């Protein structure tokens, strides 16, 4: 879930995921990091997995 | 110049072993509305146990959609992440209390001051358009007393 590829998973990554899911073009986004659960779609479940990482890891 | 830096300040409280204490975390000198806060607060886990971390709902809205995320998985460290899930409607735009830290003072806690420290290197404060905002932190403390 390191969407900005800075080496940490934190609130910056959450903001970028929310921006992507709100339809924005997000500069400096790592596409390969978005499908966190690997089900082939990028959606609210990936956001949830990211939140759980920030909350628990 | 002073009011161009938004400040995240941990409060100062006292209590005796066995009691709980509520430590405010305050945001002040808000200028640019704040869309993201990431902060780490260190505490002495030999003396205190985190009971809860509670947002101030006057400032922190949309908690049902994970505007306020707390990580207490590492003993002695509290990581708080504030975001506006709507990316528009609920930035922090005025000064106030961000959250309260609820600590148990352990039965064995020895007397005296114990610092509650904000890591300046991991402190993140950004505006609604994902631009970093000038920011600073101020540490707090718990004094263990009779
Ligand atoms: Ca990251
Ligand atoms: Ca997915």
């Amino acid at each position: 879930g390191d969407l900005n590829d800075d080496g940490v998973v934190n609130g910056r990554d959450i903001v970028m995921m929310r921006q992507y899911l709100a339809g924005k073009t997000v500069s400096g986004i790592d596409k390969n990091a978005l499908d966190i659960n690997g089900d082939g779609a990028v959606n609210g479940d990936d956001l949830m997995e990211l939140i759980k990482k920030v909350s628990n890891n | 110049v002073k009011n161009e830096t938004v400040k995240l300040s941990v409060g100062t409280v006292s209590g005796n072993p066995g009691d709980t204490v509520k430590v405010p975390v305050t945001i002040s000198q808000v200028s640019t509305p704040v869309g993201l806060i990431c902060m780490d607060i260190s505490y002495d886990a030999s003396k205190f146990t985190v009971k809860d971390v509670l947002p101030n709902t006057d400032l922190v809205k949309d908690t049902d959609n994970y505007s306020f995320i707390v990580n207490t998985s590492t003993p002695g460290k509290i990581s708080i992440t504030f975001t506006d899930p709507t990316l528009a409607n609920y930035p922090i735009s005025v000064d106030g209390i961000l959250a309260y830290l609820d600590f148990i003072i352990n039965s064995n806690a020895t007397a005296g001051d114990s610092a509650l420290t904000v890591d300046p290197a991991t402190l993140i404060v950004a505006d609604e358009n994902d631009k970093d905002i000038k920011d600073a932190a101020s540490n707090g403390k718990i004094t263990v007393t009779g």
